C-alpha cells in the first residue's frame, strides 16, 4: 500500500489527539452493541446482556484500549503494518476464527467514533485517510486467512 | 425489524437535523465519493468537485428520501419502492453500495450531533438505513 | 421478494427432494464442516464426525425447517419465527455463515438433481435460502 | 496459503474432466442472472435482458470460456497464483473498479457448476479444496485493492 504525505500527516495529526481509553473503549462497545453477535467471542468479559451493561463492563472497556492501542501501532509504522499483525492475525484466524467481515464492521465504528471526537475536524479528507488506515489493517489481520 | 424504540430513536435523531438536508445529504455524497472513490462510476454525468450544484441538488433528494422514510417509518418499503427500480433494476448499483453511503451519513450524524449519536441511537439508526438499503435493492431478490 | 415464478420453482425443486430431506440436510452439514471448518465452533458438543448419528439427526431438523419454510412460502417469516430467537438471540449465529449453510445445499441440490437446478431455479433458490437466512438474524435487525 | 497432496490431486484430477467452454459459458450466465448488478460491468455484450438471452449471449458464452481458461492458469501453476493473477487484478481492479465481493459470488457460482457437472464425484474433500482454491484465486484478484 501506499501512503501519500498528505495521508500520513492527517493520521499523525488525528492520532496525537486521540483518548485510546475512552475512544477505544466506545469502539468495543458499540460494536457488541451495533452487531449483537459479536458479543459470541467476548464470553470470557461476563454481563453483555444490556447496552448499559456493555457501556459499564470493565472488561469490555480495558480491552477497547489495547485494540486502539494496536491500531496506533498501525499509526507508528504505516509502512510495515503487515508485519506488524501478524502474530495477531494468527491469534484472530488460528485462535479465535473471527471471520474478516467483522474487522471491517470494528474499522467502521472506529471512524463513526473518531467522528463524533472529532467533529467539523474530520474532514472528508480525514474520513478517507482513516477509512484508508482502518481497510489496511483489517487485510494484514486478515493475512492468515489466505 | 425496527422496535418502537428503534422508531423513536430514529424520530428524535431526524428532528435533531431536521433542517438540514440539503447539507447533510451533499456531505453524505461527499464523503462518500472522497472516501470510496469507485462510487463515483455512477455519476459520471455529474461535476463531482466539491460543492458541485449537481451533488446539492442530488443530496437534497437523498436526504429528502430518508425524512419521508422516517415519516412512514411503519412501511418504509411503501414509501420508497419507486427507489429500488431506479437503484437496481435500472442503475444496477452493486449492493454494496449502500452500506458505504450509509456509513458516511453515520459519519456526518456524528460529526453535528456528536451528543446524541448515543450506541443506542447508533444501532436504531443502522436498523433503519439497512431497511432502507432492504427497500432499494429488493429488485434483487 | 420471491414471485409467484419463484415459489413454484422453489415448491416443484424440494417435491423432488422430499422424499430424501434428512440425507440431504446431513450431506449439507457435512459438506459445511469439511469446506467452512469454522463453522464447527457452533457444534462443540456434537460428534462431528461424518456419519455420526447427532450431524444425521440435526441434519433432518434443518432439511424439516426449510421443508416447512417452503410449505408456508407466502409467509416465510411467520413459519420461522421461532429459529430466530434461537439462532440469533441464544447462539449468537454470526451472519457470514448463514451463506456458507446455503451454499452447501445448493451443491447438494445440484450434486442429486442437476438437470433440475437450471440457472433459474438456482436464481429462485437462492433467493429462497436468503429470505431464510434474513429471518433466522431478524433479532439482529 | 499450503497445499496438501490431497489437495493438489483432487484438483488436477477433476480439472482435466472439465468442460471449460460449458462450465465457463453457464457459470458466467449463472452469475449475470442470480446476481443481476454484475450485468453493469458487460455492457458492451448486448443483450443481458432475459435469462433466455443471457445463455443465448455468444459473448457471454465466450468471455465465460476465458474466465475458466484462466482458473485452469491457477490450477497448473497452484504455488504462482498470485502472479498469475497480477495484470488481471490491475485490470479488475484498477480499470474495471469490481468490488472482490463479486469475485467470492463468481467462485461460489462456479463451485456450482462444478457440482451439476461431476454430481458425486463432487466429493465433500473434493468441495473444500476446490473451495479454497477458488477463494485464493478471488484473494489473489484484489492484490491491487490492497
Ligand atoms: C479489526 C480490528 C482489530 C484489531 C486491531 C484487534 C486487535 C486485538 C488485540 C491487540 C488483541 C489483544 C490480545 C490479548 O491481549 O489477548 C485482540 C484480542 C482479541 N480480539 Fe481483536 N482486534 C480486532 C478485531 C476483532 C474483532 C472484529 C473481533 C470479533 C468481533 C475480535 C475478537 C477478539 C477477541 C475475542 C480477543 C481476545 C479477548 C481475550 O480473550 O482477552 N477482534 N485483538
Ligand atoms: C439507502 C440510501 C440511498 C437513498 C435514500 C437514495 C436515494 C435516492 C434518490 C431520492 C434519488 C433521486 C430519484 C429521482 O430523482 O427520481 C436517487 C437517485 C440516484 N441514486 Fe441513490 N439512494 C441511496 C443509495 C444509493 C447508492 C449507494 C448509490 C450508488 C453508489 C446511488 C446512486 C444513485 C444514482 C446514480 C441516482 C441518479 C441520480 C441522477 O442522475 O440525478 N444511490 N437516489
Ligand atoms: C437458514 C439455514 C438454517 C436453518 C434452516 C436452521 C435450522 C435449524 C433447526 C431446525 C435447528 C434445531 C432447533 C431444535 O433443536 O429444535 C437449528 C439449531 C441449531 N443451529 Fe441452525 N439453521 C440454519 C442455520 C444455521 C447456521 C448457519 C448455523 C451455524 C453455522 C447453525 C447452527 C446451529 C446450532 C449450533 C443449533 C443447535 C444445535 C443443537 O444443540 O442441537 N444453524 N437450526
Ligand atoms: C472471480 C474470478 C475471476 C476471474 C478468474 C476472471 C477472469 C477474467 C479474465 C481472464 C478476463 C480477460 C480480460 C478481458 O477479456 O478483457 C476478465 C475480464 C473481465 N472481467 Fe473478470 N474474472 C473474474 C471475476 C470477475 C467478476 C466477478 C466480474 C464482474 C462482476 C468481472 C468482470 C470482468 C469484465 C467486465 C471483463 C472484461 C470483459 C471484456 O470487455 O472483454 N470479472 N476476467
Amino acid at each position: 500500500v501506499q501512503w501519500s504525505a498528505e495521508e500520513k500527516q492527517l493520521i499523525s495529526g488525528l492520532w496525537g489527539k486521540v483518548n485510546v481509553a475512552d475512544c477505544g473503549a466506545e469502539a468495543l462497545a458499540r460494536l457488541l452493541i451495533v452487531y449483537p453477535w459479536t458479543q459470541r467471542f467476548f464470553a470470557s468479559f461476563g454481563n453483555l446482556s444490556s447496552p448499559t451493561a456493555i457501556l459499564g463492563n470493565p472488561m469490555v472497556r480495558a480491552h477497547g484500549k489495547k485494540v486502539l492501542t494496536s491500531f496506533g501501532d498501525a499509526v507508528k509504522n504505516l509502512d510495515n503494518i503487515k508485519n506488524t499483525f501478524a502474530q495477531l492475525s494468527e491469534l484472530h484466524c488460528d485462535k479465535l476464527h473471527v471471520d474478516p467481515e467483522n474487522f471491517r464492521l470494528l474499522g467502521d465504528i472506529l471512524i463513526i467514533v473518531l467522528a463524533a471526537h472529532f467533529t467539523k475536524e474530520f474532514t472528508p479528507e480525514c474520513q478517507a485517510a482513516w477509512q484508508k488506515l482502518v481497510r489496511v489493517v483489517a487485510h494484514a489481520l486478515a493475512r492468515k486467512y489466505h | 425489524v425496527l422496535s418502537g424504540t428503534d422508531k423513536t430513536n430514529v424520530k428524535g435523531i431526524f428532528s435533531k437535523i431536521s433542517s438540514h438536508a440539503e447539507e447533510y445529504g451533499a456531505e453524505t455524497l461527499e464523503r462518500m465519493f472522497i472516501t470510496y472513490p469507485q462510487t463515483k462510476t455512477y455519476f459520471p454525468h455529474f461535476d463531482l468537485h466539491h460543492g458541485s450544484a449537481q451533488i446539492k441538488a442530488h443530496g437534497k433528494k437523498v436526504a429528502n428520501a430518508l425524512i419521508e422514510a422516517v415519516n412512514h417509518i411503519d412501511d418504509i418499503s411503501g414509501a420508497l419502492s419507486k427507489l429500488s427500480d431506479l437503484h437496481a433494476q435500472k442503475l444496477r448499483v452493486d449492493p454494496v453500495n449502500f452500506k458505504l453511503l450509509g456509513q458516511c451519513f453515520l459519519v456526518v450524524v456524528a460529526i453535528h450531533h456528536p451528543s446524541a449519536l448515543t450506541p443506542e441511537v447508533h444501532a436504531s439508526l443502522d436498523k433503519f438505513l439497512c431497511a432502507v438499503g432492504a427497500v432499494l435493492t429488493a429488485k434483487y431478490r
